[PDB]
């Protein structure tokens, strides 16, 4: 069997966290409380995953998972909450602070007296691990912790362990919207040294996944509530494969070398079907040619990022549901037969495919309406490296008076720590020109 | 005179510490032009200044030893001294790049505070005449979590003897300390034993990066006033001139990634680190300045920089020491250092002599 | 938990805090006894943060107050919520100050000070994480400006890793209440400035146009005005106690809002108020909040910021709201308005989203800014000093404590300081 850890640091993480794990329960049928008298009904089914939760011979069922976030005000709504009789309890309310937005707190000075324990249940949790593995973590670039203690923690688990697959996902700072002035030191800091332990890290963003909210989920006042729960799928879309028998399934460190074609630029998005409220439920038929086209528009990529001003390296694509092979073939034949997508001339296979035949789900109270099948894509570009310029742009108009700056010193972070970092930006800013030039003869 | 600053460097070789752990050489010095390759060989950097120093070899052509570079450096500024002009030198750098070693140096190699010393007392001596009398005094301080103590004070004996003292302006002279215990100087032998006392009471500390470390920053002043006769057949010895010499010893960086420390030692560093931003902050406006850009300094930001207004600007001949390192393992510290020294040639002040014809009608007749 | 030390020094400050404590048990279900007769645990999860706990499930405040030079000590305690506070804190001397700030500094501010400061350290010691300390008090008086800002250096010296914040009332432009208040408070932003993370510059002034006019009160009083600065205490800190999409705490707002570490003084703000009529004749929206948020006349600084520009803000919301609408309106206010903002920072504004609303109101916000303007009443106090330094035109009174010419020069050059500092990043660039 295969296994996975699922870690959620910080605020954003958590929300995530408690929207994923939401998710995951209805997905196998299994209540709050740990149990199964659906298993009462039918009395067999591995269902409860060795995957993503443990059981006892209670008839409970544990997630495969651990929080920490160094405020406790969140992890106690968890804990008072409707999941309260599920979850570990040892979990890290460890907030007699928060890192306030500055990495050198959560990375450095009190990331200290929290880590030990952090890496040591992930031990407890690693040793019941009798299958794969491979970590899911949570954070956001930006937030002093999701940056902070994110880089510490990877570091050392790369040490403990190493040869893992290690794959984040992650809110990157939009180019507009934000709700702190220092997310750009603070996400500019993280990139210095997750890029060198990891080796996976999907971004997303708030506006995209707003407008998405907006657009075609038809809805005026979306807040976390429903963000999260995008976000959820997609990781369960990822997850699936593992879980359920599929024409053709694939394994988490497929993903690690597919889309992940140098060292550097493991970097990329994804999109997904989150395309049908209640009303437009009917009206589509929601063909693999349909939707397959739908991952590629511009609009419906969860990041501020136009395709057109860039290429793709390598793109995945996982579906769901009542999908057959030959339409895939079919679809992507056309994907492959518009010159909008520009391509690298390194890439005739371009893509890889997956499919699982374990449709999605749907959370009651919810707002996606049922569908019969559903698909999820990934993509390495060169597109993204616009993204990376406005933020370099934002921390050197700002950090040439060296504003805000004597707060992380005085935290105890060297200044030219932020034009190390810097230039390492920039080198990535490089390798993405590199790779995105054609060759000749 | 709108002047500017004389800005130094000296790459000091490496150690044993890098012969224990390998660190290959990255400086490289064209008799004097300083250029630097990123161990990745992708760049060179390289900068300019008014004068260099090659302590990497003691052969190839621009080697210097102490005196060699105070009679680069700091002779001139005697000169200025008793031209009248007030005068200012400061080390820059990070641990165990022999700041120290350079302005104080040790016993067996003192440096060109204690080199600039003889030289100024026997300077002295030259003139010992009637033409001219001459005082000099001196103080002696450190500075250690914003905190301001006294090196020339014999502590009490207790369990606590730092004594804390505290900074005020005088509209016109500007700062000083309240308690500053500044004695008079028969010769360098004095001033040797003054230095002598404030170096070993200097709240210094052994760690993982050098044996002893400056872990606060130090002051030296001295201040020698000469009282010359004046062009009257009446009171002739009515012309007086001041000149307040400031020799300054900083600390380093000391990232705490390879300073491993805690409790006060973490304290210590967190403090140094804040100073240091807020002088290079300082200094980089003051090149603005120097451009011809009306600017804000922050000059209060801390008791540093307040403390050396007068010396940073204002009024004195002045000039900047660069430490700097030739292995990789701190590479980027070295840049750091070069590139704030590169920007610090640019600063420019407005340098006179200290008559203070106060009361006198000397400087109106003129 | 993060818990906070509440101080009252000076007749402003003490009434300031009396009215504060009542809304805040109002907040947390709690009578004037101290016992619990709330509806939510929500009310209890959290109720360490202001006060600590006693035998008969009680909760005593943690408050303490130092000028109780006992005219308003009686004023106090035999008011409808003074029986709560703990009789041991209730600190004093007596021959009060005449608004001398020497002897609230010098003389009689040091005898007593060691006292407080010692319960200080009981209420401190009795923590289990303390985070900072919230003073307050008032400038140009005696009492709250120098006994003040002693307390405030010491304490920096003993916690000077934690968190030091006052809610300090400043003088006016043009309507005094002593005579010597620019005397009184430059030295006092001497030393308020160099031993603190922020402070919270109120006006009178502007608080009465703000309840003149919007509130459309006639006949208001010091007792109604501040129960609008006890609003924005609480609003600063709800986020603290209570949960939310996206949480704030007293360090978290600092490092957004502090670019540089001198300029560290604010012009609050606070929705909604509508004089009960109007409260038919609209609805609660997020634009709406935002539309009174960013009001000239909503400032109760008083310093106007349409002659200058933001460097940066906090907009802590609290209610039932989405966050996309949340938002998507400071960016609308960062673009129409831009140029009362700053280039050098690429976006001037953070954000902070508490889900728990307060007693009557389906949802509340509180404005926190940094700007440029408060130049103007920096000069006001200095333009004031100098015509009366120069003459020594009441010099006398504290030199007879000790004080001399040097220490009122210095704040001078401080304060003037500190406004060169705002010019510098006044004009766009
Ligand atoms: C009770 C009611 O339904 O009527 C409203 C009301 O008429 C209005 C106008 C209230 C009212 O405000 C005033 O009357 C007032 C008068 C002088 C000075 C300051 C306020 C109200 O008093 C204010 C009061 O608000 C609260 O209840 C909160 O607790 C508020 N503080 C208090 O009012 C309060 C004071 C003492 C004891 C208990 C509560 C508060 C402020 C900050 C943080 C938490 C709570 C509310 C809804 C109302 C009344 C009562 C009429 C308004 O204020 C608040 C906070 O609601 C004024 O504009 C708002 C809109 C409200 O609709
Ligand atoms: N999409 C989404 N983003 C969130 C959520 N909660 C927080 N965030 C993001 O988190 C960022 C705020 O910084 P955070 O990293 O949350 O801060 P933290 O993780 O609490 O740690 P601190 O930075 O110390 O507060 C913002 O950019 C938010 O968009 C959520 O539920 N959904
Ligand atoms: N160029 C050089 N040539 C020969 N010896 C040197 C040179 N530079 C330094 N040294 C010696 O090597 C040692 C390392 O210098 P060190 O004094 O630790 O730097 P430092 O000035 O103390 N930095 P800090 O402690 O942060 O102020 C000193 O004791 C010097 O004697
Ligand atoms: N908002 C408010 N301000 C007050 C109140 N009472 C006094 N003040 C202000 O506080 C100032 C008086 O200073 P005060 O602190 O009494 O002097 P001290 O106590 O002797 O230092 C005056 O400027 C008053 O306007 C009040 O109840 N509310
Ligand atoms: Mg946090
Ligand atoms: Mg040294």
């Amino acid at each position: 069997m295969r296994e996975c850890i699922s870690i959620h640091v910080g605020q954003a993480g958590v929300q995530i966290g408690n929207a994923c794990w939401e998710l995951y329960c209805l997905e196998h049928g299994i209540q709050p409380d740990g149990q199964m008298p659906s298993d009462k009904t039918i009395g067999g089914g591995d269902d409860s995953f060795n995957t993503f939760f443990s059981e006892t011979g209670a008839g409970k069922h544990v997630p495969r998972a651990v929080f920490v976030d160094l405020e406790p005000t969140v992890i106690d709504e968890v804990r008072t909450g409707t999941y309260r009789q599920l979850f570990h309890p040892e979990q890290l309310i460890t907030g007699k602070e928060d890192a306030a937005n500055n990495y050198a707190r959560g990375h450095y000075t009190i990331g200290k007296e929290i880590i030990d324990l952090v890496l040591d249940r992930i031990r407890k949790l690693a040793d019941q691990c009798t299958g794969l593995q491979g970590f899911l973590v949570f954070h956001s670039f930006g937030g002093g912790t999701g940056s902070g203690f994110t880089s510490l923690l990877m570091e050392r688990l790369s040490v403990d362990y190493g040869k893992k697959s290690k794959l984040e996902f992650s809110i990157y700072p939009a180019p507009q919207v934000s709700t702190a002035v220092v997310e750009p030191y603070n996400s500019i800091l993280t990139t210095h040294t997750t890029l060198e332990h990891s080796d996976c890290a999907f971004m997303v963003d708030n506006e995209a996944i707003y407008d998405i909210c907006r657009r075609n989920l038809d809805i005026e006042r979306p807040t976390y509530t429903n963000l999260n729960r995008l976000i959820s799928q997609i990781v369960s879309s990822i997850t699936a494969s593992l879980r359920f028998d599929g024409a053709l399934n694939v394994d988490l460190t497929e993903f690690q070398t597919n889309l992940v074609p140098y060292p550097r630029i493991h970097f990329p998005l994804a999109t997904y079907a989150p395309v049908i409220s209640a009303e437009k439920a009917y009206h589509e038929q929601l063909s693999v040619a349909e939707i397959t086209n739908a991952c590629f528009e511009p609009a419906n990529q969860m990041v501020k990022c136009d395709p057109r001003h860039g290429k793709y390296m390598a793109c995945c694509l996982l579906y769901r549901g009542d999908v057959v092979p030959k339409d895939v073939n079919a679809a992507i034949a056309t994907i492959k037969t518009k010159r909008s997508i520009q391509f690298v001339d390194w890439c005739p296979t371009g893509f890889k495919v997956g499919i699982n035949y374990q449709p999605p789900t749907v959370v009651p109270g919810g707002d996606l309406a049922k569908v019969q099948r559903a698909v999820c894509m990934l993509s390495n570009t060169t597109a993204i490296a616009e993204a990376w310029a406005r933020l370099d742009h934002k921390f050197d108009l700002m950090y040439a008076k060296r504003a805000f700056v004597h707060w992380y010193v005085g935290e105890g972070m060297e200044e030219g720590e932020f034009s190390e970092a810097r230039e390492d930006m920039a080198a990535l800013e490089k390798d993405y020109e590199e790779v995105g030039v054609d060759s000749v003869e | 005179f709108n002047s500017q600053v004389t800005v130094a460097v000296r790459v000091r070789p490496f150690s044993k510490r890098e012969k224990t752990e390998k660190a290959s050489q990255v400086v490289f010095t064209n008799g004097e032009e300083i250029t630097v390759e990123h161990p990745d060989m992708k760049q060179v950097y390289s900068f300019i200044y008014d004068v260099s120093f090659w302590s990497f070899d003691e052969c190839h052509p621009g080697y210097a030893s102490q005196t060699t570079v105070y009679e680069t450096l700091a002779a001139p500024l005697l000169d200025r001294a008793f031209e009248g002009y007030n005068t200012c030198l400061f080390a820059y750098g990070q641990t165990g790049s022999g700041k120290s070693y350079t302005m104080m140096g040790l016993n067996e190699e003192p440096g060109i505070i204690p080199r600039f010393c003889e030289d100024l007392f026997a300077q002295i001596a030259k003139k010992q005449t009637s033409e001219v009398s001459y005082h000099l005094e001196m103080s002696f301080f450190e500075v250690y979590n914003e905190k301001i103590h006294d090196l020339l004070v014999c502590k009490g004996e207790n369990g606590q003897r730092k004594q804390p003292l505290r900074a005020r302006e005088h509209p016109v002279s500007g700062p000083y300390v309240e308690g500053l215990s500044m004695n008079v100087v028969s010769s360098y032998s004095d001033i040797q034993s003054w230095l002598e006392l404030g170096n070993k009471q200097r709240a210094t500390a052994a760690t993982g990066m050098n044996d002893k470390s400056s872990r606060s920053h130090s002051v030296f002043t001295l201040v020698m006033t000469q009282t010359k006769t004046e062009v009257v057949e009446g009171e002739e010895h009515d012309h007086r001139i001041t000149s307040r010499i400031n020799l300054v010893d900083l600390a380093g960086s000391e990232r705490c990634s390879t300073a491993h420390s805690s409790g006060q030692r973490l304290k210590e560093g967190v403090s140094i680190n804040k100073s240091l931003l807020t002088l290079g902050k300082v200094i980089s406006a003051l090149s603005e300045q120097a451009n011809g850009k009306r600017v804000f300094i922050p000059y209060r930001e801390s008791t540093l920089t307040w403390l050396l207004k007068e010396s940073l600007g204002g009024n004195s001949k002045t000039a900047m020491i660069a430490t700097v390192s030739p292995a990789a393992s701190n590479i980027e510290e070295t840049l750091s250092t070069l590139r704030y020294a590169t920007q610090a040639r640019l600063i420019v002040n407005i340098a006179k002599v200290n008559e203070d014809m106060n009361a006198k009608l000397i400087r109106e007749l003129k | 938990m993060r818990e906070i030390v509440h101080i009252q020094a000076g007749q402003c400050g003490n009434q300031i805090g009396a009215k504060f404590w009542e809304v805040i048990s109002d907040e947390h279900g709690i009578d004037p006894t101290g016992s619990y007769h709330g509806d939510s645990d929500l009310q209890l999860e959290r109720i360490n943060v202001y006060y600590n706990e006693a035998t008969g499930n009680k909760y005593v405040p943690r408050a303490i107050l130092v000028d109780l030079e006992p005219g308003t000590m009686d004023s106090v305690r035999s008011g409808p919520f003074g029986q709560i506070f703990r009789p041991d804190n209730f600190v004093f001397g007596q021959s009060g100050a005449g608004n001398n700030w020497a002897k609230g500094h010098y003389t009689e501010g040091a005898e007593l000070v060691d006292s407080v400061l010692d319960v200080v350290r009981k209420e401190s010691e009795s923590c289990d994480c303390l985070q900072g300390f919230q003073l307050t008090h008032s400038l140009g008086g005696g009492t709250g400006s120098g006994m003040g800002t002693l307390l405030i250096s010491k304490i920096r010296e003993e916690y000077p890793d934690r968190i030091m914040n006052t809610f300090s009332v400043m003088p006016s432009p043009k309507v005094s209440d002593t005579v010597v208040e620019p005397y009184n408070a430059t030295l006092s932003v001497h030393q308020l400035v160099e031993n603190t993370d922020e402070t919270y510059c109120i006006d009178n002034e502007a608080l009465y146009d703000i309840c003149f006019r919007t509130l459309k009160l006639t006949t208001p009083t010091y007792g109604d005005l501040n129960h609008l600065v006890s609003a924005t205490m609480s609003g600063v800190t709800t986020c603290l106690r209570f949960p939310g999409q996206l949480n704030a705490d007293l360090r978290k707002l600092a490092v957004n809002m502090v670019p540089f570490p001198r300029l560290h003084f604010f012009m609050p703000g606070f929705a909604p108020l509508t004089s009960r009529g109007s409260q038919q004749y609209r609805a609660l929206t997020v634009p709406e909040l935002t539309q009174q948020m960013f009001d000239s006349k909503n400032m109760m600084a008083a310093c106007d910021p349409r002659h200058g520009r933001y460097l940066t803000v906090a907009a802590i919301f609290r209610g039932r709201m989405s966050m996309k609408e949340v938002d998507e309106q400071m960016l609308n206010v960062q673009n129409k308005n831009s140029s009362y903002f700053v280039e050098w920072i690429p976006n001037n504004v953070k954000t902070a989203v508490c889900d728990i609303p307060p007693r009557g109101l389906k949802m509340s916000a509180t404005f926190i800014g940094n700007s440029t303007a408060i130049q103007e009443l920096f000069k006001r106090i200095s333009e004031q000093f100098t015509a009366m330094f120069r003459r020594k035109a009441f010099l006398h009174w504290y030199t007879g404590e000790g004080m001399d010419e040097m220490e009122f020069t210095e704040a001078e050059s401080n304060m003037n300081d500190l406004v060169s500092e705002y010019q510098q990043y006044q004009d766009a660039t």
